[PDB]
């Protein structure tokens, strides 16, 4: 869960990239 | 907290985060990059 938690905050950050270049 | 772990050499900062600063700061503080410029500069000048 801990890793979970890792890489969830690594796709909430490409998520709001991606937002901002659309 | 992002600036810190995202810094490498302190005033050195990838673009990957150059702008995923710059963005998240134009996101958090919703600052358009106007606005975010002049924080990008002082937390990583800070940071540094």
């Amino acid at each position: 869960l801990e890793e979970v938690n890792e890489r969830e905050h690594s796709m909430k950050a490409s998520l709001q990239t991606v937002d901002i270049r659309l | 907290a992002f600036g810190h772990k995202y810094s490498e050499e302190g005033g050195l900062i990838n673009e990957s985060l150059r702008d995923q600063l710059l963005v998240t700061i134009q996101k958090t503080f919703t600052y358009t990059r106007t606005q975010a410029q002049h924080l990008f500069i002082i937390l990583m000048e800070c940071m540094k």
